[PDB]
């Protein structure tokens, strides 16, 4: 696991996405202050967790002492990998 | 590699051409270059000695390149001295006569620096320099 | 005509410091000086072509830097030495004309075919030769002044002429460092040389200006470029470090430090914030939102 | 220990740092009198102790009779050396 | 200009990057002495110039008297910046 | 190997740095188009290879068919690691 | 001018430093008679001039009739001072 | 040796002094550009070597490849220590 | 090292050249220098004696350098006296004639102080001084 620790010694960035949606640019131009945009994800569903833009897990939003937090729920595996690929 | 201190004698009736040849030789790494206006002056400077290479024009006043080459070859002390012939017209008869006289190379005006460098390299390789 | 070597052949990392060396030498390349010399060279070539009705070939040699005594020791004698002043810089410059170049110019001006070179007998230059040298020096100074305009406008003024180096007195000490730029001039089958020697102290204030190879700038394009560059740099991040105080101690006391040991320090009225060790501001310390906070008082101007 | 005492006989300067933080120069220019800057260190954590700019120990702030003081808590060792190196 | 001088009295570090590329850790482990790694930047393109890790300009490699040098060519500008980001 | 594959299914960015140097902001402001900046690294020395800003190896510049390339030479190694951190 | 004269009637000590360098105590112990220590200052650079340990100017070494001398060249100035400090 | 290593992991500054002299402030004010000041040390004598302002050894000036250097000659020694303190 | 009190006789038709040579000798540490305008005056001063080295020009009025050298060598009291020859033209025939006459050295105008110092050092080494 020497090479494993070697690579682990690299800082990386984690990204949590609230949701995804598709819209036309005309609709984007119709958006002003106070405009409302709906997301394709249902309310309460676990949010996507991304490492450098790569989805690796899903989590739920929590509040920690005055700060937002993500509760790790479930990872991926080629099954989910393919599942989300198809999804 | 050829000796960079080799002494070159440039013989031509035009001073501008001699300066151009000297600059081309300097760009090639040869800095010991002397100039001669005609065959008589070239022979007079050759009698001084110390030259290792000659670049001479074909048509020159009071002595042409062929006569100068013949005189150089007739001299035992300078019979082995390489001579490069530069001309404006590459007539076959003149080239054959120069080859029979013992010309080491032939250049035709106008020419590029690459051609002159190639001729010098070939002459040096033939002489083992 | 036998050279000196031919005549001889036929006849036969730790160094001690010497404080008499004035080691303030520029190990950096003076490109700008090279560009000025090239420009000077071309402008003079033209001037010589106009004066002598012949096409001259001027080659700029390497800008060798050496002590003044070495430069004096390598000057052929006798020679034409001309003292010049580069205003507003302080000092006296030298324009050295070799006798061969002077003789070639005299030959060309007075109808000389160039087939009979004049051998230097060691005699003083005549009044007509002096006037010819005068004209050549005026052309050279005009070319030098025009060449220096692009980098730093300087006025070149001739002072006096000498034939021996001892009378120049351009340097305070023989070990002083000077900048010499040799030039080779070819006219037909005749070759001449001249040298421009400048003491380093004269050009020392312009050291930074001489260093980099510079040119082609602007006033409004450069203005916009600088403004945008300033805007871009403002987004860069810095590490702000605030020192609580400083304690003067000894290394032995450090070795005796143990958990619970209390070190007395002077209470600072203000906290100084340092960026990479450089103080930038003074402030008071406090706590905001559960974290230590600094209340800025003054900015270090 | 003769050479040891020899070197010990040299005065040296000790520096205690309240905390460290990173900010942009634009934010620094936005700072005026009364501005607030947060530090990356949590309140109450032992402060870094530096000798000539070299971190060798950590300490806690105390008041001594009318003067600030630093209570030595824990030193370093290659483990912490590497630890803070990684940290 | 006053604030300009105040921030001028500060040293900063400049970084020039030869190029960027993406590879897997397995490929990194397959790298040994003499291994070859290709970069996403074309040969001859101006290299990225960074201040404290922030890209602000681009430059070209030159050799100065025995030392490498970077010739300033053009500022980052917003569009090129966003493009590199999307990259 | 399982964790090795799990982290293998992640993209990362590799960075090659031409060299490093230190200068004052005043000198940076004195830089214009065509200005020359020297680097602390000698010409020909292997260039630093960084993963997400972390130095892990050194390499040499090569040209591949029309593209710049870095030839892997040697790993960073930890004594040199601390030494460069100290630099 | 009155205060100028009042402080003029005071003797002070001037100190000229050949150069500065940093080394470990182990290296100092490795030094014997004839050992060589390099200085961070380049040969020929003006030497620091200090008054009671405070750097105020720079000068060059000269020999006066049989005695060493320092030729005043330039005052310290604030920027050069801060630069030496960061050094 | 343990404490020796513990203090070895510390950077320190070394100072070399060209010479010492005493003069009045009036004489200092009489000094201008090009003025000459004599030092009490004879030309050629080994120069004082100081660690953080503490004299510990003496050395001689040498030039190393383009840089000034100090050749270690002899330690300070304590009788000479008191003598110089008294000076 | 050569004796710094050695007496030098500088012979040249130009006073400025003689002054230049005297100054160059003074810079080399030799202060006992006398000047002669031509070969006749040089021989007259040599008849006085006390000279240890001679620097003479080739072409001088009423006596050239070669004749002066021949006269010096023909004199038994001065046959071993070293003579340095300085000329404006280094013709091979003149150099050979001077070498046959017994010239100790040869200098070609124009020259530098380094060349003169090298010639003096070589002459002194040959004479064991």
């Amino acid at each position: 696991m020497q090479d494993i620790d070697l690579i682990m010694d690299i800082p990386v960035k984690l990204t949590v996405e609230l949701g995804r949606t598709r819209m036309t640019i005309k609709e984007l131009l119709r958006l002003t202050q106070g405009s409302v945009v709906a997301l394709d994800g249902l309310a309460g569903e676990p949010l996507d967790i991304l490492i450098n833009g790569y989805l690796i897990a899903q989590g739920e939003v929590v509040v920690v002492a005055d700060k937002y937090g993500v509760r790790i729920t479930d990872i991926i595996t080629p099954s989910e990998r393919m599942r989300r690929l198809s999804r | 590699m050829a000796d960079k201190e080799l002494k070159f004698l440039v013989v031509d009736k035009f001073s501008t051409m001699r300066r151009i040849v000297r600059n081309l030789l300097k760009e090639l790494g040869f800095n010991n270059v002397e100039e001669a206006e005609d065959g008589v002056d070239a022979l007079n400077k050759l009698q001084a000695g110390g030259f290792g290479f000659i670049i001479s024009d074909w048509n020159m006043p009071n002595m042409d390149g062929l006569e100068l080459l013949k005189t150089i070859r007739a001299d035992s002390a300078m019979s082995a001295l390489p001579v490069l012939m530069v001309t404006a017209e590459a007539k076959k008869e003149n080239i054959i006569a120069a080859a029979q006289a013992g010309a080491s190379g032939w250049v035709v005006k106008p020419f590029t620096a690459a051609t002159l460098e190639e001729k010098l390299n070939k002459i040096f390789e033939k002489l083992g320099m | 005509i036998l050279s000196q070597a031919e005549i001889d052949a036929l006849l036969n990392d730790i160094r001690p410091y010497d404080p008499n060396t004035q080691r303030r030498v520029v190990r950096e390349r003076l490109q700008a000086l090279e560009i000025i010399n090239e420009r000077f060279a071309r402008q003079f070539r033209m001037g010589l072509f106009n004066l002598l009705r012949r096409s001259p070939d001027i080659t700029v040699g390497a800008i060798r830097i050496q002590p003044y005594h070495e430069f004096a020791r390598n000057l052929p004698v006798p020679t034409n030495l001309n003292l010049i002043h580069l205003k507003p810089l302080r000092g006296t410059g030298l324009v050295v004309f070799s006798p061969s170049l002077v003789f070639i110019a005299v030959d060309n001006l007075f109808g000389g075919d160039g087939r009979f070179p004049t051998k230097v007998e060691g005699r003083e230059f005549t009044h007509t030769e002096q006037r010819v040298i005068n004209r050549m020096l005026k052309l050279a100074l005009e070319g030098y002044s025009d060449a220096w305009k692009a980098i730093n406008p300087l006025e070149v003024e001739y002072v006096r002429s000498e034939m021996q180096v001892k009378f120049t007195n351009i340097t305070t000490s023989p070990n002083d460092i000077v900048v010499n730029t040799p030039f080779h001039v070819e006219i037909g089958n005749l070759t001449g040389e001249f040298n421009i020697c400048l003491p380093f102290s004269m050009i020392e204030p312009l050291r930074e200006l001489l260093v980099n190879p510079p040119l082609e700038n602007s006033r409004h394009e450069d203005q916009n470029w600088r403004d945008n560059l300033v805007r871009q740099v403002q987004h860069s991040e810095l590490e702000l470090v605030a020192n609580f105080a400083d304690i003067p101690l000894r290394l032995s006391q450090i070795l005796k430090l143990k958990p619970g040991d209390v070190l007395p320090i002077e209470k600072p009225d203000r906290i100084i914030a340092h960026v990479d060790g450089v103080p930038v501001l003074t402030s008071q310390y406090g706590t905001v939102n559960g974290q230590y906070a600094l209340r800025v008082e003054h900015l270090i101007n």
